[PDB]
């Protein structure tokens, strides 16, 4: 059972920072690529970031790239998103997702939280 | 059924530790199915095996066998590799006839589990006290 | 410790049945301690035995053994006494060395219990499906 | 495919029965999937087995094989568990080469399924009369 | 029954194909009845054969047996008339005893015809996947 | 000629019962052609066989043989299957030479039939009275 | 000799009911699909109903479906048509027919009666 | 891991080609897992197989093994369906001991994947030139 729960959450002001986390049990965490996908209050999905198996190849979109940062901990099986500068569009749900066994991700398993 | 990753929770004397077991295939020569823990240096892994008799048409006795072995690590001074001081074993055999029902087998399994949670046997095994 | 009446609860495929075991002494020749169920006609009783190695000073291997047998009754037509069609057995052996600690033995016991509550083994025993 | 449960409805001569079948795993010696009846005891259940065999150096074509057996239980006197009196058997074997397409194999499968409901095979299989 | 033209409908993956099979006589030297398609060249015909054998001093069983043969043909480079490229076969054997009732035989027949349209077998036969 | 379903009417001591016989193929080893009654449990069927010498060029003696056997059923107490207490047999052999005509053979056949309808022989067979 | 005779017959009023029957000797009755085909006094044929080998799959047209009902008895070798509600178009001959060894029927053997 | 569809990108000399590989089950009799392409004809499929073997009484090494098979097919002069003309193979064997850490195994894997994209090996494999 692929399980993904999130922490951090938050209610911040503008220009602040926060660190979202993800716990990721049920499977061999260090093999798979992981990803963040947020959902706006007007119910639109947006890709946020992806990372590789060992944390080497990291992808961001242009709306995100200067001020978000993701990382892994393959010993604690944790996924991390470092949010910063928070310019008031960042008011979404921020799901975790496991990427497909592939080249570029299609999310198969999802985590509800935050 | 088909093997999957088994996560066991609330293990130990306190009841907090976990054990995550990944599948490691079926031996074709005897049908024994393996599970092992994701730990580095594969000589030092928690290992579990399960073996069921294959359903024939004229088999008189169905037989289930579960084996647990847990080793301990000892980084001996004057070497680079950890070795195995101790093993801890467990060997469970269930024996049934071909006219036994599902509820009899389920009663035996849940009875053995409820005995292993009972203070008679977490005193005979944990503290090594014979019952008298 | 000393034997007492062990009441085991929530047994079976549904998880409702009980099992009340009364002590039936220690065999002096091998140290095996018996428990049996209060049922009429003593050939038809749920029987449990437990056997621990006695603590010597130079014993290398401590060994625990648990045995369960449950018979079934069959009032055969043309007789006055019920007979035993089937037995259902269970045989659990724990093996430890003299340098093992309490937490290792407790981890093995609670691991075996958590496996018997796991869907891998209430499918290999209850439904007789080999893991593949 | 995945070994799931199989419900076979509109079965029998009147066409009003069901046969529900629980998966009994595969066999690491042969490679044969098994399925038995819901309920059971062993040796008194209806069995379905299925294997698929790839080309090799011995046989050049694929071979699918289905094999269903089902007993008849008769309760004799003086005994409580039934015996088997009769077995009924059927075993289909399909042979397809390596350049065959999905449409051809589906045509064979559905041709056999449609053909077993035709009056020639009604009167051949369940009345044992030949054709004239 | 008597050999008349068997027309089978709802064949294929879509289930929108038919096939007519015209009688081609019974062979007196083995009792095999034959149905074939409506071509001129005999090597291009899809054919069905069906027989049923009585018990003898050797077998002691009623044996029903159906065979299906479908050639696929194509004309090659520098060739005028089509030759047969592939053969897709099917071979069903039913086996019964002298004391079997007709409802048992009808159950086995409808059980096979219902298994051939279940996703396990239409995945094992069409896409050539063992049940895993 | 070719075998078909033979319906015989007005049979018995009263002259009301019927007998429907279905064809069951030709034995290739001796040419005996079988007919049997559509009854469940094929060990309990009215069976008729007919055997004619095959027309060669230098055969001196043509020979026709008809056999009837009718079993009786007995559901013995303490079993699930009916058994055969009794059989009733009939064995008719006609012997002709290669210069015999159609009217001589027809006269012998209709004579035997008219004797079996005559009160001499529905008293020697039905009541077991020797003619004196 | 495939033989099919009918009974029932009848002279009814409107909105009544009747049960036609069919006797069906000469062949193995329980193997074949059976059918009813009526013939109007203006000499038009109309399919009425079909049934399968064991009585499982029953077909009716739209003019018939709510008020006719067919059934088999494979031990007595009888075919049954239960006519009801009889709205004055039902003044026909109502032949029995044996279906072809097929998928959808073409009638090969016919029974004269009623 | 668990067999799901593997999609590989940046393949070819240009690096602008992809390939999807769908799971085709694990073979129980040797432990070989299979991935294949999405065709109907099984002889035209590009396939990948992967296994990993535990130490035994003979080898004393963990053995990972990957195989790649790519057919190339074309239709000939006077032929209708394409036949397989050529086969391009690949066969990688990894070998490790019981005391190897996971970082060593990951180093060997990434070292191989980095050698396969270096001008020495892409000149030795593409243009078939020994290193001189």
């Amino acid at each position: 059972e692929v399980q993904l729960v999130e922490s951090g959450g938050g209610l911040v002001k503008s220009g602040g920072s926060l660190k979202l986390s993800c716990a990721a049990s049920g499977f061999t965490f260090s093999s798979y690529a992981m990803s963040w996908v947020r959902q706006t209050p007007e119910k639109r999905l947006e890709w946020v970031a992806t990372i590789s198996d060992g944390g080497r190849y990291i992808y961001y979109p242009d709306n995100v790239e200067g001020r978000f940062t993701i990382s892994r901990d393959n010993a604690k099986n944790n996924l991390y998103l470092q949010m910063s500068h928070l310019k008031s569009e960042d008011t979404a749900i921020y799901h975790c997702a496991r990427d497909s066994s592939g080249y570029l991700p299609y999310f198969s398993y999802w985590g509800q939280g935050t | 059924a088909k093997l999957e990753t088994v996560t066991l929770g609330n293990i130990g004397k306190d009841g907090k530790q976990t054990l995550v077991l990944n599948p490691r295939g079926v031996n074709p020569t005897n049908g024994v199915a393996s599970l092992s823990q994701a730990g580095a240096v594969p000589a030092l892994e928690k290992r579990v095996t399960v073996s069921v008799s294959q359903p024939s048409r004229n088999r008189k006795n169905y037989k289930v066998q579960v084996k647990i072995q847990n080793p301990t690590a000892c980084t001996a001074n004057g070497s680079c590799d950890p070795s195995v001081t101790r093993q801890a074993y467990a060997d469970v055999t269930f024996s049934f006839t071909q006219y036994s029902t599902d509820e009899e087998r389920a009663f035996v399994r849940t009875e053995l589990a409820a005995l292993l949670a009972s203070p008679l046997l977490i005193d005979a095994i944990d503290q090594l006290n014979p019952a008298y």
